[PDB]
């Protein structure tokens, strides 16, 4: 394989607004 | 109420977590906040290729040699 480094990405978020 | 008790929801075994970590091709530039978090333009693999985004450094956890090696090249 690849060596190579991963990372998690934070996959999700919301601003908060009205 | 009822009284239970949590179960093992969550795996315990190690092997695939890419549900929750993608592929760090390499960092392609970096920020930092006024808040105090540092965040840096990751290209990740296995997605789109025009996915990269930033991304702090709390989620580069495992990105440290690839990241290190940014910061040691890149102030």
């Amino acid at each position: 394989a690849r060596t190579k480094q991963t990372a998690r990405k934070s996959t999700g978020g919301k601003a908060p607004r009205y | 109420m009822v009284s239970v008790k949590p179960l093992p929801d969550i795996d315990s075994n190690e092997g695939e977590t890419d549900a929750d970590v993608y592929e760090v091709e390499d960092i392609l530039a970096d920020r930092v906040n006024k808040n105090g978090i540092n965040e840096y333009y990751i290209k990740w693999a296995g997605y789109d290729w025009y996915d990269n985004t930033w991304e702090p450094e709390q989620n580069l956890f495992g990105a440290e040699k690839v990241l290190k090696k940014w910061k040691k090249r890149k102030k």
